[PDB]
RNA sequence: GCCUAACGAGCCUGGUGAUAGCUGGUUGUCCGAGAAAGAAUUUUAGUUCAACCUUAAAAAUACCCCAAAAACCCUAAAUUCCAAUGUAUUUUUAAGAGAUAGUCUAAAAAGGUACAGCUUUUUAGAAACGGAUACAACCUUGACUAGAGAGUAAAUCUUAAUACUACCAUAGUAGGCCUAAAAGCAGCCAUCAAUUGAGAAAGCGUUAAAGCUCAACAAAUUCACCAACAUAAUCCCAAAAACUAAUA
RNA sequence: CUGACCGUGCAAAGGUAGCAUAAUCACUUGUUCUCCAAAUAAGGACUUGUAUGAAUGGCCACACGAGGGUUUUACUGUCUCUUACUUCCAAUCAGUGAAAUUAACCUUCCCGUGAAGAGGCGGGAAUAAAAAAAUAAGACGAGAAGACCCUAUGGAGCUUUAAUUA
RNA sequence: UCGGAGUACAAAAAACCCUCCGAGUGAUUUUAAUCUAGACAAACCAGUCAAAAUAAUCACUUAUUGAUCCAAAAUUUUGAUCAACGGAACAAGUUACCCUAGGGAUAACAGCGCAAUCCUGUUCUAGAGUUCCUAUCGACAAUAGGGUUUACGACCUCGAUGUUGGAUCAGGACACCCAAAUGGUGCAGCCGCUAUUAAAGGUUCGUUUGUUCAACGAUUAAAGUCCUACGUGAUCUGAGUUCAGACCGGAGCAAUCCAGGUCGGUUUCUAUCUAUUAUAAAUUUCUCCCAGUACGAAAGGACAAGAGAAAUGGGACCAACCU
């Protein structure tokens, strides 16, 4: 059970970063013990609300002689404010009405390790996943190689001449004018919050 | 922030069949550019204008010959996406005297030195 | 609606910390070199040490830069005991700037032939 | 209230060209060069300084700028600083003002509702008589005067989405244990062993039975599977179009 | 359940006689009865009004209000739901003859756009030319340099413990 | 006003009624001096280091501070919550009795933007539904839309875009309240409850409130939800808000004041321009039957077909009646 507001509640509210659901994930990019997970295809904020959801969800629908599972997410660290409503614009920020967790795309929420077969999680994990704030896939690590397989395979297919890295790292039509800095990193497959899998 | 930018050196490392696709030789490179303008300033960072301005290419689409050594190289790398360039040619060898007035530049890249006898 | 926000005062001009002179910078005596307010560069051999913690140019000359090695006044404790509990093969660096002398100290001339 | 068709203080003539950091106006032609907000301020509808700039003058280097160099835990785009080099610009001296009530677009962030044709800074751009029909900010271009000449630039608007099929079903044994009953199929345990082939059972079903199908042979043929998303108020919004060859 | 009583605190005294949901902050269309087929109205009661209340007067009552409210009788074109007819205007003929207003107008409709509501822009529609009579949807119609709001180191009147004081 | 962090990641600089911590001085001893190169910083004023030549420290240490003039002082110097902290030698309340100059540089109305709130859908099945997820619903959640609400922005208008509710006349949407065809039912029939398709036509009269809303009486086939400058004031009405008078609570010492009640209170236009100034070719009830039959154990009880009557809305017309 996850905890609605942090044992140690912060005092001081914080600026919100939009860089952290931001492009791609470092942190748990990579299985452990489980054989399946739930893999996230953008970024988002999760709330206390889903926890629950997956949490309760994902418990009655286990045998929970053959299977168990894991959270690859912390329990919500991140205050955002409100202010009530009717409320004219300044005089100070607001106060603290919700706790969450960024999320980026590429991070694996929650991992299923288990003696069943990838058929029975992903007949129940897609629930879950098609629940979420963002998009997100029901995975083994099988699926997840053949992807990222195909995903490099396509990047030594292309046949048009003109990918986009090519072109933000040679700042060919001064294109680095419309783009940002963080577009060189992104090789722009990532968009803002969303993110394109077909993308090259 | 809008910056600079850069170019990194694997940009500038030639393939093997570049010599072949643009007719480049191999062994020797080409002692001189022709630098044509072939885009605006106008809607371009300042920086720009300013080598614009330094390199001649006052008023688009006239030719220019600059040298090959690395110092215009930096700043014509710069602004190598308004401009064109292309090696010159000297079929017939370095004008003379004699030469001066009969001299033409055709849309080749290529001089020539004696032109429209009698 | 109370728009108090509680803070105050976070209001303060800059200080124009930082390098005033740039590494191989003519210099002529009492320049000051760089204006910090924690040590980030020491006075290294002809820089003078203002108590504010300015650097300064002893003599008239050019302006360097170097990375050397700390070895703390055994005056001043806290340094000591820094240098104290280092793993033994571990030195402490810092950077230093200096000034290198361009003039010549002086001239003999001669006055006069009796 | 009323004091001669306007009384919170009469009317007239003086002071009186009262005084308005506030509106409103400011008259011939043609050429040069040309500006966007850092400070203080009963200041934020204003002034006075700096910076940019204009008009004269004196000079010497100015932008660009490779190594080298600028912090300590983690820390991107990038700055600062300098020869060479490409160019002609820059600094000082003497005079001057206006301006100091900005908009949007890209980028980095804050605040707000990861809302505004929203507000607050920092770095860039712009304000075409050509395109985006229309158009302030996006894109192409920078500029004069004549031509019943030419070459080009940005750009005209295209992109898609489907089916599920046989045939068949006995055995210990309603396995134990519980339980009103508990019979695969309320839950615990076991997962065994006949047949050639049939789970001590995946569905529904029954009070419990009973009964329907799935998995197993037998007969065949095989081709797939990753499916989709209601509407607004005067009256739809060029007309049309599969095709004579386009780096037009 | 309440509190005649009880304790302690503070005050210069601790709101009484009345009257009361009121021409009495709010709750609030308080509660209930009478009044009507039905009433947030009216009247009568209850009533802590926590912000009534006794010469800044409190309470009843004649007689009087072009004061405010409510019921009834009666009366009727107020209205169901309009109608007929006369007179002034009215329209045609003859005299005389003003007013605000007005950049120029050769002065359409739709949907988009746009300083964000278009007769003028864009894409479409429609379309011989002029009179007279009507109706008021538009011309952000006409009248008054908005009496609201805010801002001038603009005014004025009023009041006092504003500051200077004859 | 003054200083440390962040915002502002690596030279400097850098905003907010941004996020967080501090200072308007203590504690000592060692009394921390003159005079002059070169500098940082800087609109200015103030701020900073400092060689040579003569003979302060600790408290994150950085902030601990006020300019002229005028006063007092002695030999030379001290004087401020001048804290609105670049400092006026010393001045408060009110104004709905108000006045002028201006501003759409800035509010209230309306429009526009956005969609937090509000409003229609779908996607997911835990759960309700005795058993049964989806007849009727549905927590935690996902994704689209609509633009009427209360807000939020301040973009057009302050040399006027006159603002609530009615009256009259309505144009439009469909997210159907009736009428018309149908699917599903936990539908026997009668009622129902849900869903799909359909905008030619309808969508009442009263008592109390200024009231839209709401309650309540009586009915109807129904007595829709909305938009149109919360339609419509050069057509009408001002009860209400919203000026001047006045009371009553209250707040102020007062003047005056309270999106608190109460009584009272001027509604102006002769139409220049655009627009516009009559074709028709029905809609709905309720009866009467059927048949008290089909349907159900009975109690209750149909449509469809076919004859009648009305009513409303179009178009007319006076023999009678009534004016
Ligand atoms: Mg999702
Ligand atoms: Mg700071
Ligand atoms: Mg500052
Ligand atoms: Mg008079
Ligand atoms: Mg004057
Ligand atoms: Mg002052
Ligand atoms: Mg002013
Ligand atoms: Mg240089
Ligand atoms: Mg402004
Ligand atoms: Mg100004
Ligand atoms: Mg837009
Ligand atoms: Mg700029
Ligand atoms: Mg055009
Ligand atoms: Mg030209
Ligand atoms: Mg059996
Ligand atoms: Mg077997
Ligand atoms: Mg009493
Ligand atoms: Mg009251
Ligand atoms: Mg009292
Ligand atoms: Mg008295
Ligand atoms: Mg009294
Ligand atoms: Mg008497
Ligand atoms: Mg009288
Ligand atoms: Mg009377
Ligand atoms: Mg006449
Ligand atoms: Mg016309
Ligand atoms: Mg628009
Ligand atoms: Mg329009
Ligand atoms: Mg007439
Ligand atoms: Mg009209
Ligand atoms: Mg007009
Ligand atoms: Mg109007
Ligand atoms: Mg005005
Ligand atoms: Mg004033
Ligand atoms: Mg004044
Ligand atoms: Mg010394
Ligand atoms: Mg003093
Ligand atoms: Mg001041
Ligand atoms: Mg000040
Ligand atoms: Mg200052
Ligand atoms: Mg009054
Ligand atoms: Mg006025
Ligand atoms: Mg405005
Ligand atoms: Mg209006
Ligand atoms: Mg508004
Ligand atoms: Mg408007
Ligand atoms: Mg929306
Ligand atoms: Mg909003
Ligand atoms: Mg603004
Ligand atoms: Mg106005
Ligand atoms: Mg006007
Ligand atoms: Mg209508
Ligand atoms: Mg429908
Ligand atoms: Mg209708
Ligand atoms: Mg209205
Ligand atoms: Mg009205
Ligand atoms: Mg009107
Ligand atoms: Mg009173
Ligand atoms: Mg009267
Ligand atoms: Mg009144
Ligand atoms: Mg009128
Ligand atoms: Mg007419
Ligand atoms: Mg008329
Ligand atoms: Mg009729």
């Amino acid at each position: 059970f996850v905890e609605r507001v942090p044992l140690v509640p912060k005092v001081r509210r914080e600026r919100k970063n939009l860089s952290d659901i931001r492009g791609p994930s470092t942190e748990a990019t990579e299985f452990t013990e489980g054989r399946f997970a739930i893999l996230a295809l953008g970024g988002g904020y999760l709330h206390w609300g889903h926890f629950e959801m997956m949490r309760l969800t994902i418990n009655r629908s286990m045998d929970p002689k053959n299977m168990f599972a894991l959270w690859r997410v912390p329990a919500p660290f991140k205050p955002i404010t409100r202010k009530g409503m009717g409320q004219r614009m300044g005089g100070g920020k607001g106060a603290i009405d919700h706790y969450v967790t960024p999320v980026k795309a590429g991070r694996l929420i929650v991992e299923m390790g288990g003696r069943c077969e990838f058929k029975e999680v992903q007949g129940f994990l897609d629930l879950v996943a098609h629940k979420l704030p963002f998009p997100a896939k029901a995975v083994s690590r099988e699926t997840l190689e053949k992807m990222r397989k195909d995903q490099e395979e396509r990047e030594r297919n292309n046949q048009n001449p003109w990918t986009f890295e090519r072109i933000a790292t040679a700042n060919m039509l001064g294109i680095r004018k419309v783009l940002s800095p963080y577009d060189l990193t992104h090789k722009g497959r990532y968009w803002g919050k969303f993110y394109t899998p077909e993308r090259v | 922030k809008f910056t600079r930018s850069r170019i990194p050196d694997k940009v500038f490392q030639p393939s093997p069949e570049d010599h072949e696709k643009y007719g480049g030789d191999p062994q020797y490179p080409h002692k001189l550019h022709i630098v044509t303008r072939i885009k605006s300033t106008k809607r371009r960072p300042y920086w720009e204008k300013d080598i614009i301005k330094m390199l001649g290419l006052e008023k688009a689409h006239t030719p220019q010959v600059h040298k090959n050594i690395p110092s215009v190289n930096a700043k014509l790398k710069v602004v190598k996406h308004l401009i064109r360039i292309k090696p010159l040619k000297l079929p017939q060898g370095l004008p003379t005297e004699e030469d001066m007035a009969n001299t033409c530049l055709k849309s080749n890249g290529e001089l020539v030195v004696r032109w429209l006898l009698n | 609606t109370g728009g108090s926000s509680k803070n105050l005062g976070g209001k303060s001009p800059g200080k124009r910390f930082g390098i005033k002179k740039m590494e191989g910078h003519y210099v002529h005596a009492g320049n000051i070199l760089a204006t910090q307010r924690h040590f980030r560069w020491h006075p290294g051999a002809h820089v003078g040490l203002g108590k504010n913690k300015c650097l300064y140019a002893l003599e008239e000359g050019v302006v360097r830069y170097t990375k050397e090695v700390y070895v703390p006044n055994p005056s001043n404790s806290e340094a000591v005991d820094l240098v104290t509990r280092l793993p033994q093969g571990a030195v402490l660096y810092k950077t230093f700037v200096h000034v290198v002398p361009a003039k010549p100290e002086g001239t003999f001339k001669l006055v006069a032939m009796l």
